[PDB]
């Protein structure tokens, strides 16, 4: 007939998760912060 | 092998002359003419008295041409091909 | 080497730090950050272990980033090693060839009282059988 | 704006912070930032762990059997000679399936000649094995620039004797005189002599790997001082002036 | 007191600088085995060349070849950059070399005691000579990487590092010092 | 367990009488054995397979 | 080559007893058997093979 314990560097895809919730939690605080910000003035 | 040459010629007392097989052969059998011709086919028409030299003793040299005991004993073995760089701990993750 | 350059790097941070904090006339201390004070917080940082104190200063905080990012880098890699030493058992015979055997004398070696193996090695030229013998 | 740099730095190093942030944005930032770092840090722990341990779990090859299971270091021998037909008659199960690889193979690791083999093997960088005799292989070993080595033990076993013609008078004479040399040691001697004497040639982590953090570490050292001496400077430059 | 403190940090700036020079020109920073005058015999090596021990070629010296271009292999450029920097040993000779200026102002410091900020400049030099230091160690012993055991002269150099720390401590404290009395007898 | 290697050769071999007729197919049909590989066979079942 | 040399033997007399022996080494016993047979096996209680 002519006929796993492999490593490698974690790329990208294996914590772009976290990238996303990272990012996302930012766009939360800064839409609170606009929220309280808007709400003082009022 | 001429040192091995050497200490048989001084034990046995005899000259040597050390001559090379002009197509520098081992010899094989050939089947379309059977005759011999190399390194074998020298002792056999008497082209040559003796052979010192790397010959394997196999079964078709040794059922015309004598063959002392083994000096030296081999087999098949394996050849194979026998630093970190400055930057090398970032590497667990992509750039 | 990694040890012995570990204590090398700690002391020459907490100098360093020292120096840069309290080397300037124009900052008085504002800062706490004496000689005492300043292998605490190497020491400290090193160990993971956080300080009441830290750099406020730019060349302060250049200092403590840069031995934040040496003491989580190193000691990654203690933890990494670890594991890999507990994962997989290796076991090196301490002679592997008769000229390790010639080389060392903790372990005795011999041969047959009467033989072959006593008779070959007195007429033996060879320069690691002849240092053995 | 050069506190929250600080902050989000002394994070991200997993280091004790003399301040933290009250508001709510603040703390939703610190605390999306605290996930993120401590997610990172243990996949970097994780993944240098991995590599060390397939690292240290890599077995040189040594015998012919460890090397027969394994296909990513392809071998082959001569495009003649005894070797290739030991390989057919032999019916032993390491051998069997030896002679069985280079028949479908591609592209062919046959060689023409000894020559052609031993060089191919020297810029293969361990990715080709050549099988040849056990004397001639310590000769290479022993020649420059020492780069290939003999590993393992002798799978058959052959040999080399004087050859005589039949019915010769040297016939028994060089016989005992060959078995007078071996056990004389002079040919074993001289056995050692020509291969050696005319010869031509760790688990812990090593401050190798981890030698860029000193230099960052260092660099960074005196990127500090130079700022702090520049700050200095303008500062009593600025005073000296104004006084 | 202000005298035993100048006296100490004389004393160490003058240990610190002998430690190094005598590290530096010495050969017993590693103990190999290694060939003489390019066997195998147990040898001791330093910056610049090698002696063998106990051999039939015991007590003569062979400079190393720090560049191994016998195969003529480059592979990249950082190994290069790294045999380079380990040939010339620039980084221990920068560090006596930083030593000798902060002991020579620490001296002169004595023939302007107006001038403060000169103390201030031996305390950097110190610093700077330790670092050097720290950097050539690391250096060296990634270079002897890519059986041994450091001697007493790769020792002199760890030890000449933390007495030239030691002292750029204590002169930086004496800048402190100097300026706390200027403005304490202006204050006055 | 076996460390190491040979430092010497040595053969073993069956012994016959000297000009004993016998003698020469015994060694031929030792060789045989070899090319069959049925010494080695004999070898492994002795000194591994037991 | 093991169960010529291996102390104790582990040769079983007849079927039922192997698969007990099986049943109380906890997996550290195996036995070779005929498959079909063997199938009707597994599928009996405790169903622990």
């Amino acid at each position: 007939g002519e006929c796993k314990e492999k490593t490698s560097a974690l790329s990208l895809s294996n914590v772009a998760g976290v990238f996303y919730i990272l990012v996302g939690g930012l766009g939360l605080a800064m839409l609170v912060a606009l929220i309280e910000f808007c709400y003082k003035s009022r | 092998c001429v040192d091995l040459a050497a200490e048989i010629a001084k034990h046995c007392g005899f000259k040597y002359k050390l001559t090379i097989v002009g197509d520098g052969k081992y010899g094989a059998r050939d089947a379309d003419t059977k005759i011999w011709n190399g390194m074998v086919g020298e002792l056999v028409y008497g082209k040559a008295d003796i052979a010192i030299a790397p010959l394997t003793i196999t079964l078709v040299r040794e059922e015309v041409i004598d063959f002392s005991k083994p000096f030296m004993s081999l087999g098949i073995s394996i050849m194979i091909k026998k630093k970190p760089g400055v930057f090398s701990f970032l590497d667990p993750l992509a750039y | 080497e990694i040890w012995m350059c570990i204590v090398f790097a700690y002391i020459g941070v907490s100098v360093v730090l020292f120096l840069v904090s309290r080397f300037s006339p124009y900052e008085w201390s504002t800062n706490e950050f004496g000689i005492f004070n300043s292998l605490w917080f190497s020491l400290g940082a090193f160990m993971q272990q956080g300080c009441d104190i830290s750099p406020r200063s730019l060349s302060g905080r250049i200092v403590g980033g840069v031995w934040w990012f040496f003491t989580l880098i190193i000691i990654s890699s203690y933890t990494a090693n670890l594991a890999a030493f507990l994962t997989v058992e290796r076991m090196v015979s301490p002679i592997e060839s008769a000229e390790d055997l010639s080389k060392q004398t903790e372990i005795a070696y011999g041969t047959l009282d009467s033989g072959s193996t006593k008779e070959f090695f007195r007429r033996s030229k060879i320069a690691v059988f002849d240092k053995m013998w | 704006i050069f506190n929250s740099l600080w902050f989000s730095l002394g994070a991200f190093m997993q280091q004790g912070c003399d301040i933290s942030p009250r508001s709510l944005s603040g703390r939703i930032v610190g605390g999306v930032w605290w996930f993120f770092t401590l997610i990172i840090i243990s996949s970097y722990t994780a993944n240098l762990a991995a590599f060390l341990t397939v690292e240290r779990m890599v077995s040189p090859i040594e015998s012919a059997e460890d090397l027969s299971k394994q296909t990513e270091i392809a071998y082959g021998t001569l495009d003649s000679g005894s070797t290739k037909e030991f390989f057919r008659r032999s019916k032993i199960a390491v051998f069997d399936k030896m002679w069985t690889y280079m028949r479908s193979a591609e592209p062919s690791v046959f060689v023409r000649t000894t020559a052609e083999g031993v060089a191919r093997v020297r810029k293969s960088k361990g990715k080709y094995a050549y099988l040849l005799e056990s004397t001639m292989n310590e000769y290479i070993e022993q020649r420059k620039p020492c780069d290939t080595m003999k590993v393992g033990g002798n799978l058959d076993s052959k040999g080399y004797d004087i050859a005589t013609p039949k019915g010769s008078s040297l016939g028994t004479p060089v016989n005992l005189a060959v078995l007078k040399l071996s056990e004389q040691g002079v040919l074993d001697k001289l056995k050692n002599k020509w291969w050696y004497d005319k010869g031509e040639c760790t688990s812990a982590l090593s401050l190798s790997n981890v030698a860029g953090v000193f230099y960052i570490l260092v660099g960074g050292l005196g990127l500090a001082m130079l700022v702090a001496l520049i700050e200095f400077c303008y500062k009593s430059r600025a005073e000296a002036k104004r006084m | 007191d202000r005298g035993v403190q100048m006296l100490l940090t004389t004393v160490g700036a003058f240990a610190a600088f002998s430690l190094m020079t005598i590290a530096v020109g010495t050969d017993y920073w590693l103990y190999s085995r290694g060939v003489c005058k390019t066997e195998e015999v147990m040898t001791h090596s330093g910056l610049w060349r090698t002696c063998c021990l106990e051999g039939n070629f015991k007590g003569l010296c062979k400079q190393i070849d720090h560049f191994p271009e016998d195969a003529d292999y480059e592979a990249d450029t950082a190994e290069y950059f790294l045999r380079a920097v380990r040939a010339s040993s620039i980084f221990p000779i920068l560090s006596v070399i930083l030593l000798f200026m902060g002991g020579l102002c620490i001296a002169a410091s004595e023939f302007y005691k107006t001038r403060h900020n000169i103390i201030l400049s031996a305390g950097i030099f110190f610093v700077s000579a330790g670092l050097s230091n720290i950097i050539g160690i690391i250096v060296y012993i990634s270079a002897n990487a890519g059986s041994y055991s450091y001697g007493w002269s790769f020792y002199f150099g760890a030890l000449s590092f933390i007495i030239a720390e030691m002292v750029g401590v204590l002169a930086v404290h004496m800048f402190i010092d100097r300026h706390k009395q200027l403005r304490a007898t202006a204050r006055a």
